[PDB]
């Protein structure tokens, strides 16, 4: 499928914005449609989602009583409404499909994303639960690594780690699902691993075209939601 | 410091049993009697260990698994049990060492029309391995006709919702479950009872 989202909206503090996500196929067939936010200084934040075929909802603690997620199979459109808007809510709001699988440490990942709808609220900081280095540098043709250090609640518990690649001006894109598995279209040079409370993304044969931001995603049971890393800007010298 | 137990038991959110949560307890001292003294637990069943000797024991790996099921299914959380929850949602090993704690949560997890946000899996091609978690949303093919990715004749969505209504029987009332897993290996300890601990 391809997920198409609504247009950009400028709203005032205390107002409310309601964005739409429509599927190309027109069925929303057994899919879980989630909303992931990217706000300056707060990183990548999962807000919630809905399984339309059941109509059941799931919200993040931080946004509950302030976010409302609905879906309608007739229009094949899901909606997300954020109330009591604040200046910090300015963000690129993404709609994404939430995938699942069956292993001991299975947790969701986000394979398909939309371009994102931009919401500017006009007129603090969130520390990530997963820690990454802000910057990593590497020389062409050499092997480079990026570290993700979760606490005992997520990676220490055994939850799997997924990786997302984000280029300037574009949306996050799945790079590694599971601890080591690659979607089709991802080169063999990219590889993943997990041990203890930490996880690793390894790039071999480094090229200039791998210069981007990389994020790690896990599930934190202390928050009962999906969590992202702070992001790491890879630089190819 | 002390182990984060209230964070597990007093958590503001509990997971569906099909997507059961897990936390590792580590680098901490565990006062178990504060949980065993509490008269708030309908079930406190320990296997391979004693609720008292725990305070004088040390362990390599300790996991707290949390989820929500209905009352009639709490019996399935025990080792060597069969049923939808044990076979398709949460399986305990036959060599299980740990305690299963449950308590009625009708006041929190029930609504008049019904709280449908707690789900379970009632269809799976194979039975779960011990401590496996299946969070797939794939359509289940109950017969010979392929499903083509959409629900239909002998083609079901594999998840259904508990309807938790406050007027239901206790066997259909929501119960919050915490499962403490204790694992002793020839390796450093991460959790020790207070009788083997030093406090400044
Ligand atoms: C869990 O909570 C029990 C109830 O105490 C009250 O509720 C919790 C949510 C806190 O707000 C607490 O400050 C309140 O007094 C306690 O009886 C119990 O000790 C707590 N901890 C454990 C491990 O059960
Ligand atoms: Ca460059
Ligand atoms: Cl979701």
């Amino acid at each position: 499928v391809q997920l198409v989202q609504s247009g950009a909206e400028v709203k005032k503090p205390g107002s409310s914005v309601k964005v739409s996500c429509k599927a190309s196929g027109g069925t929303f067939s057994s899919y879980t449609i989630s909303w992931v936010r990217q706000a300056p200084g707060q990183g990548l934040e999962w807000m919630g989602g809905i399984i339309p075929i059941l109509g059941t909802t799931n919200y993040a603690q931080k946004f509950q009583g302030r976010v409302t997620i609905t879906a309608d199979e007739s229009t094949s459109t899901a909606y997300m409404e954020l109330s009591s808007l604040r200046s910090e809510d300015t963000a690129v709001y993404y709609c994404a499909r939430k995938f699942g699988y069956s292993g001991y440490g299975a947790t969701w990942y986000f394979d398909l994303w939309g371009r994102g709808t931009l919401v500017t609220v006009s007129s603090g900081g969130s520390q990530s639960v997963l820690t990454q280095p802000p910057s990593v540098s590497g020389a062409p043709g050499q092997r480079v690594t990026i570290s993700c250090t979760g606490n005992s609640s997520n990676i220490g518990a055994g939850y799997d780690v997924h990786w997302y690649q984000q280029f300037p001006g574009t949306a996050p894109k799945l790079l590694i699902y599971g601890n080591s598995n690659r979607p089709s279209g991802v080169p063999d040079r990219f590889s993943g691993s997990k041990s203890g409370t930490s996880a690793s993304l390894a790039i071999t044969g480094l090229q200039a075209e791998d210069e981007a931001d990389y994020y790690c995603q896990s599930y934190d049971s202390s928050l009962s939601g999906s969590v992202f890393g702070g992001g790491t800007k890879l630089t190819v010298l | 410091n002390l182990c984060p137990f209230g964070e597990v038991f007093n958590a503001t959110r509990f997971a569906s049993v099909y997507a059961w949560n897990r936390k590792r307890i580590s680098n901490c001292v565990a006062d178990y009697s504060v949980l065993y003294n509490s008269a708030s637990f309908s079930t406190f069943k320990c296997y391979g260990v004693s609720p008292t000797k725990l305070n004088d024991l040390c362990f390599t790996n300790v996991y707290a698994d949390s989820f929500v099921i209905r009352g009639d299914e709490v019996r399935q959380i025990a080792p060597g049990q069969t049923g939808k929850i044990a076979d398709y949602n949460y399986k305990l090993p036959d060599d299980f060492t740990g305690c299963v704690i449950a308590w009625n949560s009708n006041n929190l997890d029930s609504k008049v029309g019904g709280n449908y946000n707690y789900l379970y899996r009632l269809f799976r091609k194979s039975n779960l391995k011990p401590f496996e978690r299946d969070i797939s949303t794939e359509i289940y093919q109950a017969g010979s006709t392929p499903c083509n990715g959409v629900e239909g004749f002998n083609c079901y969505f594999p998840l259904q919702s508990y309807g938790f209504q406050p007027t239901n029987g206790v066997g259909y009332q929501p119960y919050r479950v915490v499962v403490l897993s204790f694992e002793l290996l020839h390796a450093p300890a991460t959790v020790c009872g207070p009788k083997k601990s030093t406090g400044t």
